[PDB]
């Protein structure tokens, strides 16, 4: 139903860099957006809910901001284990849909 | 579709009076009131006063007490504002806007294009 | 009177990117019922200002998708999804609960 | 306050003058709004204490919503009106399609707005409690984020405080058939009543009178239940509009004037029936025989013209000339000689007949006066208590001046052989025609 | 902390039916919904459906409505996914995930789902000749 | 019935209208808020509907007409008061009856 | 309790006898006291939950003080007396100057005291 | 336990105590219906007798 | 006091609890028989009493 | 419907020793007042079952000292003080608050 | 009956210095309203005792500045600012809430 597009479609960064990753929803979802992380062969792990608030156990280096139809996730100190695929997830209406995915690669 | 039209510009010497008009159209004016605002070149907006066309209740800002008096005309849906003690701080653009009929939060939904009044010697 | 502080006062922005304008109150704007009243107004040069947001996270009639703003406690925000060439002007924040109804200073927004 | 009283021996009556009037001539209908949120399911299953409490509060809220959904002497001349006619009219108009949408859209940006309904009525609507606000963005996020397990009890306590008003309102609506009077503090607090009085499009004198006696104004007002649908509970408060302020008003008290003939069965007794309040409005003064309809509060007489009668100004002379040809005073007559007293504002009228012992006493000297036979009057300054037979009354200690205007009681002007003692509402001329 | 175990790898011929299972724990599993999602290689994750273990209520995706059914058993804390007719394009990795929130909603949208925090290890399902 | 001689003008608000008995010099009107006074009640007992009028005023006392949805029939008739002689009318009854009042007249 | 009833057919009436009477012949006026403290300002500004609650309770107390400050067949033969005549008399006496001082000074050391007012 | 007149239902008080059915002739038979005044709200035996007279 | 114009009757439990009503009845300068009657029917006594602000 | 699970389903017991039979509900059996309703029934072969426990820790009329059972929250118990040769049969647990009134599967009890 | 214990029982004091006399109750002296009632009494030889403190931290009429005492919970105090040659005698503490109204033992106070 709702189309969520993540930008950029692919990303390159160095270790320890501050990276900002945005995604835009085709309709206002009112800060009800989640951020999941997934590695090859591994189940997704919820990092952030409410698009800014940290889940217990997720490192405090992750931050989030945004509202309406624009959201962003900010990482301060990148780690090689941080480099994975990130999905933002709408929770405003059915069916819950994911974005195209972003592959963070060390270059 | 709400419309607020203001009168033409005017030039005055210090010590005179200013009477500005704001004609409304496109809605039932009697269910709302008007607040009058000022915009002088180089500064922001200042709430001068609010007067409701429903009950006649009015409230003026403390800085403007002793000079302001607002008068609603419901026969034609127009606001009028009189200010006295003109000084160099009167060269400004004056703005009309709608507001609730009672003491509550301000809506300020639609604004008129303003009437410019300039003072000099 | 409750004085509202805006941040920043000059907003140079590049086309297509988001923009942020914050408004910060001196005392609580919570009325008797519980509604917190901060409104946002957009004024283009040569014309009258137009209301943009009437209550927190409440878009106004005809206001396009690009505009939204929501914050609680003490701060309030104005978030532009994508700034266009039509968004030049000045933006003001406003409280309606306390007399006198104080405006902000106003931030100017032009395209870089 | 220079309040005054006059006692006339001619009718053993007493008029108290010097009051300030407040005459309800109109009704002001305001649409009070409580924005709710219809929770569809409370699917929590935890048996924790805090979970038990929060599910209890959510269950009371849901049951409150379900309950509010389920809800959807001269007195015989008073015309039976509908005190809730205006409120029920506005409620029926709100029951049309598209009215709730207008009420909601008008109050999206403000707290008070005048809405033009399909009937043609422009009503002031004001949101006094946004339960929808606290529930959607302040309560449900916490309860759902923590999966029904509240972390701190303060939120449950503040939920109690916020939902207590809705629960109390539901309670009165359930035990009162949707119509409550006087308006409780839960429906309209005193600050809100003052604010609503100030925002009425009326003169300033009515504003100040109602602002000084908000309590009597609340006692004289009604509350009518209206629609609850689409996350909004609107109810109409019907407030009194005293279109006439600061008019002269006087109260008339009457006592049974009976003769003291030696024979038991041969006496005759008379009593003016028009007791009560008279408040001057325009051409003819308002009369209230039902004392429950008038409220005396610090020399201010607040009364309701719907339970009143409209009469010429000559009713005031009913106190000055009893045999006047321009007004026929109303009385009742009987032959049962029971001794009794009426406590006026500035004294006490005591009708002592037969062998009943009647005395006036103050506590620091005992009996100071022994009431002889007849209708007499005792002041309020020197005496604290009065006793007739073995029944005890206390004299009102109000500060003011009382004039003992002497006169011959009129009972001696009738022949006991001709006195008709079967009248409940009579008149001087028709009683005279009966004598004739 | 809370863990969810799933069924093993599954291989089948087009046309027949297939059932997979996902088992969790006792304490928290009662107050969290259980949703199912599908992920195909080279594409994004596609949400299949959701069920509550307490009331066995069902909510399906538009693209998977009528194609597959969900079931639950609180007695053994089991959730099952059962196919009416398999197809070749269904070969993918399936995940069971518990989602907190959504326990109390009013006039949705919006819903109050906030997280899918614990996921099964993934079941690889192949439909091959 | 009951009988009396005290002429006080008053109204009763029915379910689908309002009966207004206007006698003497008391001013009686029926008005809706969006047109003001629409009808002036003359002398006698009259009846006003509930659809077209919102408020009624007799003398200086104000009543509101019930706005219930329904049909009202103004079944015409001659008021029976003209069938009694005022020289013979007994005005001292609280609970009377037609035949016993007739026997009183007789 | 040896309660008795008699029915007479002559008037189709019934008398029930054998009761114990309690006939209100007097009024006893007692001055009940609630010593308050007029808080002049609640200048708390914290938005914490407990601060929110305590400011709510202090605000209800102050509004209560402000409200209490704002407040300042044979039946036709019964004489209309003032059931609150004694209470309103004592209240008017208390409204004089120097009466509140006596009521306060008498109850400084005890819970119950007889105060001699200016009325006597 | 219960009494019923017409189609209206009353319940008898179940208080414990002794009741005496003191017999008598109802006094209504002592008045002539042609002379009975039926317009009294508070009357008396002697004045009703004087009315009869 | 707000919804009743400063005069309430009967005296609610908030103005005078039952223990306080018993205590006030006992401390009246009257005979002992009146004390026992009111102490047995404090409830009816409260129903028959007034409270003035 | 609330399904009740019994444990175990086969109960081989030695004479004189205690015995334990647990009943586990799928949802809360707490009624409006607060009473939690689980009853136990003993059925001997060839005859009708007989009620044994009507409310939690409430022994029934004629039920000897050997029988008792009490538990709160989610589980309920049936404790046999000493099993005798007369206690052969099958035992069922029952809830009465939810419709339909669901029984258990029933556990058989014989002497070893 | 609530027994009150005083401390100490003998008070030798030097002129000009402060003095302390404590009174300790066996049960709570809080009445229905909330007032805690402990009074202090000073008795000079050959004459009658005189009340000194009527409620906690409440000085009595004519009692000079030298006298004060305030404590909450379970203990109560009597503090003499400066003992003079006129303060010889015996001091007693008293509760008034419980029947019988129990006194203390009394402490004697002389100048050293």
């Amino acid at each position: 139903d709702i189309q969520l597009t993540q930008s950029p479609s692919s990303l390159s960064a160095s270790v320890g860099d501050r990276v900002t990753l945005t995604c835009r929803a085709s309709q206002s979802i009112a800060t009800f957006l989640n951020w999941f992380q997934q590695r090859p062969g591994k189940a997704p792990k919820l990092l952030m809910f409410d698009a800014s608030k940290l889940q217990t156990g997720v490192p405090s280096r992750f931050s989030g901001s945004g509202s309406g139809t624009h959201f962003t996730l900010t990482i301060s100190t990148l780690q090689p284990e941080d480099f994975a695929t990130y999905y933002c997830q709408q929770s405003y209406d059915l069916p819950l849909t994911f974005g195209p995915g972003t592959k963070v690669e060390i270059k | 579709q709400v419309q607020l039209v203001q009168s033409g510009a005017e030039v005055k010497k210090p010590g005179a009076s200013v009477k500005l008009s704001c004609q409304a159209s496109g809605y039932t004016f009697n269910n709302y009131g008007v607040s009058w605002l000022r915009q002088a070149p180089g500064q922001g907006l200042e709430w001068m006063g609010w007067i409701s066309a429903y009950n006649g209740n009015k409230k003026y800002a403390p800085k403007f007490q002793g000079r302001l008096t607002l008068t609603t005309v419901t026969s034609t849906g127009t606001a009028y504002m009189e200010l006295r003690s003109l000084k160099s701080d009167d060269t400004a653009l004056y703005f009309c806007a709608r507001d609730p009929p009672a003491v509550a939060a301000a809506m300020f939904d639609f604004w008129g294009q303003g009437t410019q009044v300039t003072v000099s010697s | 009177d409750v004085v509202l502080t805006q941040s920043p006062l000059s907003l140079p922005v590049t086309l297509g990117q988001p923009a942020s304008i914050s408004c910060r109150s001196s005392q609580s704007l919570v009325l008797s019922d519980g509604n917190t009243y901060l409104s946002w107004f957009h004024q283009r040069p040569g014309h009258s200002p137009r209301r943009l947001i009437y209550r927190i996270s409440h878009r106004d009639s005809g206001v396009p998708d690009r505009f939204s703003g929501s914050e609680s406690g003490t701060d309030f925000t104005l978030k532009i999804s994508r700034v266009e060439a039509e968004d030049v002007g000045i933006y003001y924040c406003m409280q309606g609960t306390h007399w006198p109804r104080t405006f902000g200073q106003g931030t100017k927004v032009e395209i870089k | 306050q220079n309040i005054t009283e006059e006692f006339y021996q001619s009718t053993c009556s007493a008029v108290s003058k010097g009051y300030l009037s407040a005459l309800r001539t109109g009704w002001y209908t305001s649409v009070i709004t409580i924005e709710l949120s219809n929770i569809k399911e409370i699917k929590c299953n935890g048996t924790d204490a805090k979970v038990k409490l929060i599910k209890q509060e959510l269950d009371k809220y849901k049951n409150a919503v379900t309950e509010l959904q389920l809800l959807m002497f001269l007195g015989f001349l008073l015309g039976v009106g509908s005190a809730i006619a205006s409120g029920v009219a506005v409620s029926k108009v709100l029951h049309l399609e598209g009215e709730v949408n207008k009420i909601k859209s008008a109050l999206l940006s403000t707290n008070k707005a005048v809405v033009s309904l399909s009937n043609g009525v422009s009503v002031l609507t004001s949101k006094v409690l946004d339960l929808k606000n606290y529930i959607d963005k302040q309560l449900l996020p916490i309860v759902n984020k923590q999966s029904c397990s509240i972390p701190n009890i303060e939120t449950v306590i503040e939920f109690q405080q916020k939902n207590n008003r809705l629960l109390e309102i539901t309670r009165e609506f359930s035990v009162n058939a949707g119509v409550t009077t006087p308006v409780s503090t839960y429906m309209l607090t005193n600050s809100e009543l003052l604010s609503l009085i100030n925002d009425m499009p009326i003169t300033n004198d009515q504003k100040k009178l109602m602002s000084n006696n908000v309590q009597i104004v609340r006692q004289q007002s009604y509350s009518i239940m209206s629609i609850i649908k689409e996350e909004v509970l609107a109810y109409v408060v019907q407030l009194p509009l005293y279109g006439v302020i600061d008019t002269p008003c006087w109260k008339l008290h009457t006592s049974p004037l009976c003769t003291t003939n030696t024979k038991e069965g041969s006496n005759i007794c008379l009593t003016r029936t028009d007791r009560g309040w008279y408040c001057d409005n325009a051409g003819s003064v308002s009369f209230f025989p039902q004392a429950e309809t008038c409220k005396v509060q610090s020399n201010r007489v607040f009364c309701d013209t719907m339970n009143s009668l409209t009469l010429p100004s000559e009713v005031n002379l009913c106190n000055v000339d009893i045999f006047n040809p321009k007004y026929d005073c109303k009385i009742m007559t009987s032959k049962t000689d029971v001794s009794s007293s009426v406590i006026t504002s500035l004294g006490a009228i005591v009708s002592c007949y037969g062998k009943t012992k009647c005395t006036a006493s103050n506590k620091n000297r005992g009996i100071i006066k022994t009431f002889s036979n007849g209708c007499d009057y005792v002041s309020n300054k020197g005496v604290d208590t009065v006793s007739v037979g073995n029944t005890l009354y206390y004299v009102n200690k109000q500060e003011g001046k009382s004039l003992y205007v002497k006169g011959e009681p009129i009972i001696n002007f009738y022949d006991p052989l001709v006195f008709p003692s079967d009248e409940f509402d009579a008149s001087i001329s028709q009683v005279n025609e009966k004598i004739n | 902390e809370v863990q969810l175990v799933q069924s093993g790898a599954e291989v089948k011929k087009p046309g027949e039916s297939l059932k997979i299972s996902c088992k969790g724990s006792a304490d928290s599993f009662t107050n969290h919904w259980i949703g199912w999602v599908r992920q195909t290689p080279g594409k994004g994750l596609e949400w299949m459906g959701m069920i509550y273990p307490g009331d066995s209520d069902t909510r399906y995706s538009p693209s998977f409505q009528g194609q597959v059914t969900l079931s639950v058993d609180k007695s053994v804390t089991t959730v099952y996914l059962q196919w009416n007719s398999l197809k070749a394009s269904d070969t993918a990795i399936y995940y069971c995930a518990r989602q907190v929130g959504g326990v109390v909603v009013a006039e949705p949208p919006p819903y109050y789902y906030y997280g899918m925090d614990a996921w099964g290890q993934g079941t690889t399902v192949t439909v091959s000749s």
